[PDB]
RNA sequence: UAAAUUAUGGUCAAUUGUUAGUAUUCAUAUUAAUUUUUUUAAAUGUUUUAUCAUUUUAUAAAGGUUUAUUUUUGAAAGAUUUUUUGUAUAAAAUUUUAGGAAUAGUUAAUAAUAAUUUAUAAUUUUGAUUAGAUUGUUUUGUUAAUGCUAUUAGAUGGGUGUGGAAAAAUAAAAAAAA
């Protein structure tokens, strides 16, 4: 069940690419013009361009150039977090990029939430940070997550994250915050300089 | 190992011997050019195509086949691979390094090897172009390589030749010397056919002299 | 298995007998040791020819020699008086 | 196994994968022009659930 | 061929063969027992192969020695006849 | 060649073995050299239906219209995490959850500690690419108390079958360098109390009674009647 | 086997030649290639005297002879000094510094490693400084015996090599004589006064009980890749002989 | 190593190699059927004569009465005869020196002839395939074990030179006094 | 496309390299035709091999066939020298004087301490061996190289009187180097090849005149005909021509 | 320029057609074969594996060749191990047609030359080159016999050139890693 004799030797160990026979017979006139038309259809170049001499995959430079020139969704970012999503995609989602984000970047992204849409975007970015990049969390990531959820009004997301934080990867959950979020305590943190017990709806008692 | 030292000792004592009228030229024949098989195979100066059961008198070698190893970046379909080429020159017994360089640049017969000035080195030590092989004690088994002007920075991608697989080749670049020989445009006959090997030919890692698994 | 089998084999009287198909190989050389019925150089069959003829490879070649001493005149009495029949002697 | 490997048109039935080559494989000559760019001014509209929960928060 | 048990690991892949090449630990153990019987026969087979080679080598040595003796006698006779004929010539 | 199994006997085609020698049979192809392998298809066949409980948002789908409720997004993240973990665990997933990327820890597979087999790897370094489940790892492979002198790149660092037990003492900070484990034979003097050998070069485990009974039942020497 | 001359393809075109092995100092594979040679050289120096390995001071060579004499030169110094006309690079790569783990643990803890590059970029000086005395014994006649680092305390080793060269470029093959140490024999030697303390025994003690048996064997529960004898893999996939089967699941 | 494999008649390790002894015979009416033990390569072309290292001999798979022998009252000697003509020297040369292979039918025929042990194919359904245990094998090995010197001597006699020269032959061969 | 796909001239395989390193480890690249160029084409002629002990000390005397200045070869080489000087003026020091041309039959080193007794025996042997041979005729044509092109000489093809000449020179070697001990550069049982030296690079001139005579100087005259010359005298001479402007006379036999 | 004999040796040579003045092997016999009385298919799923791959699986008829078809041990056999030793592409001879004349990227030297080197080049009436015919040097039939008359299956250009070797695009009487 070896294709080394069915196809040219240069295209061995090729998986995922569909119809390698197209690249085997690409030297024909009609196949060559079809390939040229397809590359022009994908665009990104001015001259009539074709695939290299013997390659069943697109060149890395051409693929990266087309990826960068690709029109991106969300043209108009309203909030600073909306702009931060664009710049994060620019830096840590470039084609063939070896860079990996940091929990400092995650905290900066999460601290810019103002709208519930901003909260949804930040939560999705956190989830992809922990699933795709698999980045270990810091001590205060859950603190900033709780602050964001409280100041955006999402109690249920905080409770859902608390109930099974271990699948979420939150290796540090404070006893004060767990008691507050499990319906046993009315406050979760105190301001050092202000000496008041957050949230404000609880501060209305102590004052 | 043992052959070189015993041959040197035998030659030394043969030179030291004084009671010898000399070998008979008629009795000692030379190598023949005609023999069976459709291949012209050259052997050592002490070997003959015919069966010679007697060991002839040792002789001083007046023509050493110096073999110089050049780097060569052949174009494989997967990518550029750096390999080794050997250029063999026939230099006299007392040829200086200057004439050795002349011989190697006249017998390289490769467009890429002699592109720029280079210096001959042995085991990493450069050779002085003023003294001859007598000072260095160079024999036919000596391993000599060459270092070019820009081989000390070949690790840089800019110095490395740019393959069309990962790098973009411009309209000005297709008019350059190597990239004109290479053809990025797949012709119907595919005139520039090169050696091809799969990306997974050596596995997940490249070729190495050690084990990484 | 080998030890039990050889111990069993050594206990049988019918064994320890020569087995020509096993203890030796008769002739390993390709060519035979004597011609047998193959056509002669003249084209004659084996039945029409006998060995030892001119086609066989050649056998090859002051005083008195060593074979002169044993020869004696029949007039002189024989060394050993074997009673030969007169008819056979003639 | 044999049913899965039959349709790949293996002459010797050697458990190989040789997908058939269609006459029209690329979309451009299959009959479609450039891929339609999505309406950005429509996809940028905030979703109805988002508006509802925004109003709920404002409550 | 190589036997593939029904109770083996099912490759949950539609793009390839429906069964894997692995096996149950019991299957590995029972395979070793079967392979042990294969070694019992082949070891006798290999030993018989070597002794047959030795016998053939010895027979070749003896027969070749005899043939060399006879051939040398014949060629000496031929050369003697040739030199006698040369003297007569 | 190098490893003529049962000598050069060629009684059957299977007498030579499935593979003739550990070295590649053809000089051209180096990859065909004999090496330990694990089932790639089974280990990478991650559970697909387990993600059918809740929808998953695509990375390139960033438009506002396709955004979902944050609770649903968190549910999707949990589903993706459990989907990754369902088939098993790889050292790239254990390293981020262990301090100092788990340097100096002992990693072993499930089949590496079953039966007389006993092998593990002492982690020395891990390089992470963009993906958190990909990259490379290097360490010292230890087999029955004998360890490699130089670090080697681990094989199959991506397949979800790895296990590791976290110990703080063996953790090595980035300031230091992971030390190779001592060899039970040469480096540290042998002691049965500290370590006892499970299999020696001429050892082979006795036949278990359950396997013996199953083989006899299969061969039919033992009586068997259907219920 | 490979015993054929090239006649199928022209000599000018290298059609199936193996790639030449090249070591780059921008990659950790350089440390991978060089570290075991370093530890072997240190062991040889500690066991037997080695010429040209001890360095009183940094060698001074003119520029013209710099590429002629420096390459292949390896020695050691007592002080932590660096040659001039070299830009310094510190090893901040954990993968790069991982390869010196055996040297640090078994032989001598390494304090730092630095790569020095000249202004002309035609050389590489690997300078590795070890802090602390050698863990292994040092003979009084050895080269390291003249080094004050053994018995500041840290001592460094300098190695010069041309960049972008085959692994044979460094002349570390000659430093492989396996001179043994006399650590156990020195105890019984005449100079040491433990000869009377040591008590030899000629007869083995009598055995009263058999050795404790191995624990109960449990067959593996996971699936198996197959027999190693047939698959031609080494017992544990690491070392051993294919014919001699051991250390596997059975 | 072919683009389209001849699926009907495949082989192993390609052609041409591993000479193997088989039993070739044209498919005719059974009453006129007779095979030919012969050594040939693993791969054969349309005509078998292309790859024919040596010819071993005919075999007639027809039990026949011994008409050549006189009518004897011996019961065993009056059983049917299955005549087979085989070569010994060439068979030994190809088996040992060249290390050829054999198929099951020639192996069974040679086992009947006494040249080879019984083939793995022929087995009695009455006796099942046994199993082995390391402890019992070690116990038997300790119970009986041959001496290393004698085992080395017998191995040398079986494998290396066996026709040795004793002191009587050496004394006979040694030169006579006049040339001493 | 011009001819055969693989020319016969390019099917060269080198056995000086290891067997298994040319296929994969490396590829040797060189022009192998230069070393296989035949001696006939390159002008090399196999001179008698001198033993190491006799190859150190410089020669003292040499046998030559004395010829009158009027002989045809002298003017043929004169015209050759004229052509060479007209074509290139830098080979004049390499070219020898036309009056210093002789046909050498043997070279030897007589020590100066005991030269007086040896020269009498040599001259009497020459007289007694040439008292019977009639004057010889030799046809000179062709060019050759000795000492790796250091010495350029006119070849002497076999012809009439050449067999008598070689028999006479063998007898001379037997009667000079055989019975009495004199250092002959070659072997007494070997025959010296006669030649007349037209060009030669001195060891002192080796510093600036290159290492060998380039072949283009005499390529056109490599097979030139220099004609038939009759020799009727022999002379044992010494390397001293400057003082008298002629060959030094040490022994002479009017053949 | 002498006979034979210690006597058949050394192992089978044997011809058959009833015509038709004569000349010349030519109607009708015998053997061998074809022909009537209805004898007479070339099978469809090769297999294993580490899974979108890799490993093993090398001469069927197609194309019309007479100065012509020639080569490997690098896979396998193959063995304590490492290691080692060698090759080989080239030849020679036999070559058809009733009425018989020119043939050509061409010969040699040189060389890892020359679409553009040097030379009085090479093939052929001792039958060439194109064209027609036919798969080449162990096969039959007939006869007492130097003859006459038959024979088969398969090597038909390259063009990312994998492989040890292209023989690589349906065609078994080939058991192909338990
Ligand atoms: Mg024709």
């Amino acid at each position: 069940a070896s294709l080394r004799y069915r196809r040219p030797y240069w295209m061995m160990f090729l998986k995922g690419v569909d119809n390698w026979k197209i690249y085997t017979v690409i030297q024909q006139p009609d196949h060559q013009r079809t390939e040229m038309l397809y590359q022009a259809w994908l665009g990104g170049l001015d001259r009539p361009y074709t695939r290299p001499k013997c390659m069943a995959n697109q060149p890395l430079w051409l693929s990266k150039k087309r990826h960068m020139l690709r029109k991106e969704r969300l043209d108009g970012p309203e909030t600073p977090l909306e702009k931060y999503v664009l710049e994060w995609h620019k830096k840590f989602h470039s084609f063939q990029g070896t860079e990996r984000p940091t929990p400092d970047d995650l905290h900066t992204a999460l601290d810019l939430v103002e709208r519930p849409l901003d909260l949804s975007y930040a939560l999705q970015l956190l989830g992809q940070c922990r699933n795709l990049n698999n980045i270990r969390f810091a001590k205060e990531t859950f603190l900033v997550f709780l602050e964001a959820c409280l100041r955006v009004g999402r109690r249920d997301c905080a409770e859902y994250a608390l109930e099974h934080a271990e699948p979420l990867g939150f290796w540090f959950i404070d006893e004060d915050h767990r008691r507050y979020l499990q319906g046993e305590q009315t406050w979760y943190k105190l301001s050092p300089l202000d000496n008041l017990y957050y949230p404000v709806e609880e501060n209305a008692k102590l004052n | 190992g043992h052959y070189q030292q015993e041959a040197f000792e035998a030659r030394k004592r043969f030179e030291e011997s004084t009671t010898y009228p000399g070998p008979i030229r008629a009795a000692t024949p030379g190598d023949t050019r005609f023999y069976s098989g459709s291949l012209e195979s050259i052997l050592h100066d002490t070997d003959r195509h015919y069966w010679r059961a007697v060991t002839d008198d040792p002789r001083v070698q007046h023509l050493i086949p110096l073999r110089i190893r050049f780097k060569i970046f052949t174009w494989v379909t997967s990518g550029w691979e750096q390999r080794m080429q050997v250029v063999q020159i026939m230099a006299p017994k007392d040829s200086t390094i200057a004439q050795v360089k002349d011989l190697v640049i006249v017998e390289n017969q490769s467009p890429y090897l002699c592109v720029s000035s280079f210096h001959l080195a042995i085991d990493g030590k450069e050779l002085d172009p003023q003294k001859t092989l007598g000072e260095y004690g160079i024999t036919e088994q000596s391993q000599i390589d060459a270092i070019e002007q820009n081989d000390h920075l070949l690790h840089r991608d800019d110095e490395r030749p740019r393959d069309w697989t990962v790098d973009e080749i411009t309209a000005e670049d297709v008019k350059r010397s190597p990239y004109k020989e290479m053809e990025m445009q797949p012709l119907q006959n595919l005139a520039p056919r090169y050696e091809a090997r799969p990306k997974g030919y050596f596995g997940r890692t490249y070729y190495s002299g050690m084990k990484q698994s | 298995f080998r030890d039990v089998e050889e111990r069993r084999h050594s206990r049988d009287v019918v064994n320890e007998l020569p087995n020509p198909w096993y203890d030796y190989v008769a002739h390993a050389l390709p060519f035979p040791d004597r011609d047998a019925g193959y056509p002669d150089e003249y084209g004659d069959l084996g039945q029409w020819r006998a060995p030892g003829g001119p086609g066989s490879p050649v056998r090859g070649p002051r005083g008195y020699t060593a074979e002169w001493r044993d020869l004696r005149n029949p007039m002189r009495p024989p060394e050993f008086p074997t009673p030969w029949e007169r008819k056979y002697r003639q | 196994e044999w049913l899965y490997y039959k349709q790949f048109k293996t002459v010797d039935y050697s458990y190989r994968v040789i997908p058939e080559l269609p006459e029209k494989y690329r979309p451009h000559q299959s009959g479609i022009d450039q891929a339609p760019l999505p309406d950005y001014r429509e996809i940028n509209k905030m979703p109805q659930w988002a508006e509802c929960e925004e109003r709920r928060q404002s409550k | 061929r190589q036997i593939r048990p029904y109770y083996n690991l099912p490759s949950k892949s539609e793009h390839g063969r429906k069964m894997t090449g692995f096996l149950t630990p019991y299957r590995h153990w029972m395979w070793k027992q079967n392979e042990l019987w294969r070694n019992v026969h082949e070891a006798q087979f290999e030993h018989l192969r070597r002794v047959y080679k030795r016998q053939w080598l010895e027979s070749f040595r003896v027969n070749a020695d005899e043939y060399i003796y006879k051939y040398n006698i014949t060629k000496a006779a031929q050369l003697a006849q040739w030199e006698c004929e040369m003297k007569e010539q | 060649r190098a490893d003529p199994l049962n000598g050069g006997s060629s009684m059957t085609l299977g007498s030579k073995g499935s593979k003739l020698s550990p070295e590649p049979h053809r000089r051209r192809m180096p990859w065909t050299a004999a090496k330990e392998y694990v089932p790639g298809v089974v280990l990478n066949a991650r559970d697909k239906m387990v993600l059918d409980g809740v929808q998953l948002l695509d990375i390139e789908s960033i438009d506002r219209a396709s955004q979902l409720d944050p609770l649903e997004v968190l549910r999707a993240v949990v589903a993706t995490r459990e989907y990754n973990i369902s088939t098993g665990k790889n050292i790239f997933q254990l390293a981020s959850q262990a301090t100092y990327n788990g340097r100096g820890q002992r990693f072993y597979r499930k089949e590496w500690q079953e039966g007389t087999y006993d092998k593990y790897v002492t982690l020395s370094a891990i390089d992470f690419d963009r993906d958190g489940n990909k990259g490379t790892a290097y360490g010292y492979i230890t087999f029955h108390g004998e360890t490699t002198t130089r670090p080697v790149q681990v094989d199959f660092a991506d397949v979800p079958g790895w296990y590791m037990d976290f110990v703080e003492e063996r953790a090595v900070p980035f300031t230091g360098i992971v030390p190779p484990p001592p060899s039970i034979g040469t480096d540290v003097p042998v002691d049965p109390h500290s370590y006892r050998l499970k299999a020696y070069p001429y050892y082979d485990a006795p036949n278990p009674p359950e396997f013996v009974e199953r083989l006899l039942k299969d061969r039919g020497v033992l009586p068997d009647t259907p219920t | 086997r490979r015993f054929r001359y090239n006649t199928k393809f022209p000599a000018l075109v290298s059609y199936n030649k193996l790639p030449w092995e090249v070591v780059n100092h921008e990659t950790p594979q350089f440390h991978m290639h060089v570290a075991p040679h370093y530890e072997q050289l240190l062991t040889l120096a500690a066991s037997s005297p080695v010429p040209h390995i001890i360095g009183s001071k940094h060698i001074d060579v003119p520029r013209e002879h710099r590429l002629r004499l420096l390459p292949g030169m390896l020695y050691l110094l007592d002080g932590d000094t660096l040659p001039g006309e070299f830009t310094i690079n510190r090893v901040l790569d954990p993968t790069a510094l991982q390869y010196y783990g055996r040297l640090s643990s078994q032989i001598v803890t390494v304090e730092a490693v630095r790569m020095l590059v000249p202004d002309d970029l035609r050389l590489l000086c690997n300078c590795i400084t070890f802090k602390g005395p050698l863990h292994l014994p040092v003979a009084p006649y050895a080269s390291l015996a003249s080094l004050r680092g053994a018995s500041s305390n840290c001592f460094t080793l300098y190695h010069f090599v041309r960049p972008n060269r085959p692994p044979k470029e460094l002349q570390l093959e000659k430093y492989y004589i396996h001179a043994p140490c006399v650590a156990p024999l020195s105890e019984f030697a005449s100079n040491s006064d433990e000869r009377g303390n040591w008590r030899p025994r000629l007869q083995a003690p009598k055995r009263t009980r058999r050795a404790t048996p191995l624990p109960a064997y449990r067959p593996p529960q996971s699936y198996l890749m197959g027999l190693a004898e047939r698959l031609a893999v080494v017992p544990g996939g690491c070392f051993g002989r294919r014919s001699l089967m051991w250390g596997h699941w059975f | 190593a072919r683009a389209v494999i001849k699926r009907r008649s495949p082989q192993l390790w390609g052609a041409p190699g591993a000479p193997i002894i088989r039993m070739r015979g044209h498919h005719v009416v059974w009453k006129f059927q007779s095979y030919d033990l012969v050594v040939e390569h693993t791969h054969k072309r349309r005509n078998s004569d292309i790859r024919l290292l040596h010819y071993l001999g005919k075999h007639c798979p027809h039990p026949q009465k011994s008409l050549w022998s006189p009518d004897t009252p011996v019961a065993q000697d009056r059983h049917l005869f299955m005549l087979t003509t085989v070569d010994i020297d060439a068979f030994k040369y190809w088996f040992g020196v060249k290390r050829c292979r054999l198929s099951m039918k020639p192996w069974a025929l040679l086992a009947k002839a006494g040249l080879l042990p019984p083939s793995l194919t022929q087995n009695s359904k009455i006796m099942p395939k046994p199993l082995f245990d390391k402890e019992s094998l070690m116990r038997y090995y300790l119970a009986n074990r041959k001496d290393e010197d004698v085992m080395a001597r017998e191995k040398y006699l079986n494998y290396e030179n066996s026709m040795v020269k004793t002191e009587e032959e050496r004394a006979a061969e040694r030169p006579v006094a006049p040339y001493l | 496309e011009r001819g055969l796909y693989f020319p016969i001239n390019h099917r060269i395989v080198d056995h000086r390299i290891a067997p298994g390193v040319t296929v994969e480890e490396t590829d040797v690249q060189s022009r192998y035709r230069r070393e296989l160029r035949t001696n006939f084409a390159t002008g090399e002629t196999r001179q008698t091999i001198a033993p190491p002990w006799s190859a150190r000390e410089r020669p003292t005397h040499f046998f030559s066939l004395r010829l009158p200045s009027r002989n045809s070869v002298t003017l043929r080489v004169k015209e050759m020298h004229n052509h060479l000087l007209f074509s290139h003026q830098q080979c004049a020091p390499m070219l020898v004087s036309p009056t210093k041309l002789h046909i050498t039959l043997g070279v030897m080193t007589i020590p100066e301490n005991s030269r007086e007794e040896l020269v009498k025996n040599i001259q009497q042997s020459m007289s007694e061996t040439f008292a019977c041979v009639q004057p010889l005729q030799l046809r000179f044509r062709g060019l050759g190289t000795f000492d790796f092109g250091r010495v350029l000489f006119i070849r002497v093809v076999p012809e009439a009187d050449f067999g008598r000449l070689e028999r006479a020179v063998c007898d001379i070697r037997r009667r000079v180097g055989g019975v009495l001990g004199v250092d002959l550069k070659g072997n007494p049982h070997d025959s010296y090849v006669p030649h007349v030296t037209v060009a030669k690079i001195r060891p002192n001139q080796r510093q600036q005149l290159g290492d060998t005579i380039p072949q283009s100087l005499w390529a056109d005259y490599q097979h030139h005909d220099f004609g038939d010359v009759t020799l009727s005298t022999v002379d044992l001479c010494r390397m001293k021509g400057s003082p008298d402007g002629y060959y030094h006379t040490e022994g002479a036999v009017h053949l």
